[PDB]
């Protein structure tokens, strides 16, 4: 086929606005995911020796 | 009397021994897969329209011949003129001035020239530079055709750029693996991307205001 730009400038800009919003939402989702990762990291960091042992043992026996 | 064929043959048959590297440290001859290189150099478009061409000729060829973005398509495995010209750019190894012209000035006039330049940049440039150069054209909303199984489907320049920035394979070509943008941000090489629209919160405020007032 072929493409013609600016046949409906307003509509095309609106569509682009939605695409860019989609990218923005994607970025936000990524950020929140990263913060969840940091949260879990911190959570592991604050486990006691025995708590971490119990957790890791539980996970291992579960994967078994 | 054909030095062109000799030069092409030299480039195709072996490189890196006598080849200057791309700014990302890759060898231009091996950036695209051997199979695809074969499909291209054997192609009619390469033989009749890419033979002995120049950097000026590149713009002329883009305006004249490329009507879509794509890699290799169909049972016959035909490479698009776009792909062939990309390979030719890999051959010519153009400098920053020429790329600057294509991208900004040519790109402003000819969208497929911008698509080609962006593709080539993604192929040959360091990751930070690629993000910085290509991300502004997420604001370029011009329509582009992409080659599908039959005919073509609609896509957009910002979508093509986003594809270059977020995908491993584009136009039947594997793009050299990059550090993810968040990695660069973590390393303080890059600040977070700033959208033309602004932050998501700002967009929410404008949306709420538009809704509250009569419209």
């Amino acid at each position: 086929m072929g493409t013609t730009d600016d046949v409906d400038p307003e509509a095309e800009y609106a569509a682009w606005k939605l695409r860019e919003l989609r990218r923005l939402r994607r970025e936000r989702d990524a950020i929140e995911a990263r913060e969840r990762e940091l949260a879990e990291l911190e959570r592991r960091r604050n486990l006691t020796e025995e708590e971490r042992r119990a957790e890791d043992e539980a996970h291992l026996a579960k994967q078994k | 009397p054909d030095t062109h064929r000799a030069d092409e043959r030299r480039f195709l048959d072996e490189r890196g021994s006598s080849g200057p590297l791309a700014p990302n440290g890759l060898n231009p001859a091996t950036i695209m897969e051997k199979a695809v290189r074969e499909r291209i150099v054997e192609s009619y478009f390469w033989k009749e329209q890419c033979f002995g061409v120049n950097e000026a000729d590149i713009v002329d060829r883009v305006v004249e011949h490329v009507r879509f973005v794509g890699g290799v398509t169909g049972v016959t495995q035909k490479p698009s003129p776009f792909l062939c010209l990309a390979f030719k750019l890999l051959q010519l190894a153009p400098g920053d001035d020429i790329l600057k012209e294509y991208l900004y000035f040519g790109g402003e006039k000819f969208k497929y020239l911008r698509a080609l330049a962006a593709f080539y940049i993604r192929l040959t440039r360091p990751d930070k530079e690629v993000y910085t150069l290509l991300e502004p054209f997420l604001e370029d909303r011009r329509k582009l055709r992409r080659k599908g199984k039959n005919g073509t489907s609609l896509t957009y320049m910002d979508e093509f750029i986003d594809d270059l920035l977020t995908k491993d394979r584009v136009c039947s070509t594997s793009l050299w693996k990059m550090r993810r943008r968040d990695i660069l941000e973590d390393l303080d090489l890059l600040e977070p991307r700033v959208s033309p629209l602004g932050s998501l919160e700002d967009i929410l405020e404008e949306e709420e205001q538009a809704a509250k007032n009569e419209d």
